[PDB]
């Protein structure tokens, strides 16, 4: 699925993602736009034989299980299939524990390169939250 | 791919200070941590202080807690190891490591996290 913008930020703020340690919701709009283009679906294969999945396209070496990644830690103890669903609810609950491990929204590259300092109101301006 | 190169390092006297230090090159975009790792004669390389280069944060061993500083400068891809009233269990190979990737804390000591290496660099306390 590929969510529109308004429809992701309101699905997000259902979420309890506005503010969640301290990242108002554009953020979260902004960092799902820049990382996944807002598809359900993305993936990514790394060349440590990890993948990132899903719409904030979280990492199976760290955060989920897939099976077939050396070193897998697992902390969000799920499923990376969980991470691919069209409802955005796994990946929210396990973003939440990637945000609160100390360096905040600075675990999406993608975030950090287009979205951290930038006027991400910009993203949930007009969705008549 | 990263190069990282050390410099600094040699002999120190107890309770003396040297300061090593870590250039980084090449896909450099990327790196999230620089880490300084050490292995001491007979012993198995550890982590010694590690720096997450996107908010400065620092993680350390305990051996080393209030007498190492692990600090960059992110602009020109430096990193720091400021050791401080050296002792004698310090004496090691000093190697900087980095990764591109988003370690979760718990893990940024463990030398499995890391993908770069530099070359080591003798520090010995006399
Ligand atoms: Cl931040
Ligand atoms: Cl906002
Ligand atoms: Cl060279
Ligand atoms: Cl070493």
């Amino acid at each position: 699925k590929v969510f529109g913008r308004c429809e992701l930020a309101a699905a997000m703020k259902r979420h309890g993602l506005d503010n969640y340690r301290g990242y108002s919701l554009g953020n979260w709009v902004c960092a799902a736009k820049f990382e996944s283009n807002f598809n359900t679906q993305a993936t990514n294969r790394n060349t440590d034989g990890s993948t990132d999945y899903g719409i904030l396209q979280i990492n199976s070496r760290w955060w989920c299980n897939d099976g077939r990644t050396p070193g897998s830690r697992n902390l969000c103890n799920i499923p990376c299939s969980a991470l691919l669903s069209s409802d955005i609810t796994a990946s929210v609950n396990c973003a939440k524990k990637i945000v609160s491990d100390g360096n905040g929204m600075n675990a999406w590259v993608a975030w950090r390169n287009r979205c951290k300092g930038t006027d991400v109101q910009a993203w949930i301006r007009g969705c008549r939250l | 791919d990263v190069q990282l190169v050390e410099s600094g390092g040699g002999s120190v006297q107890a309770g003396g200070s040297l300061r090593l230090s870590c250039a980084a090159s090449g896909s450099t975009d990327s790196i999230e941590y620089m880490t300084w790792f050490r292995q001491a004669p007979g012993k198995a390389r550890e982590g010694v202080a590690a720096l997450y280069t996107h908010t400065g944060n620092t993680y350390y061993t305990d051996s080393v807690k209030g007498r190492f500083t692990i600090s960059q400068d992110k602009a020109k891809n430096m990193a720091y190891l400021r050791m401080d009233s050296v002792k004698s269990e310090d004496t090691a190979i000093y190697t900087c490591g980095a990764t591109r990737k988003a370690v979760p804390v718990r893990f940024a000591l463990d030398q499995s996290s890391y993908d770069y290496w530099g070359q080591g660099t003798q520090v010995t306390v006399s």
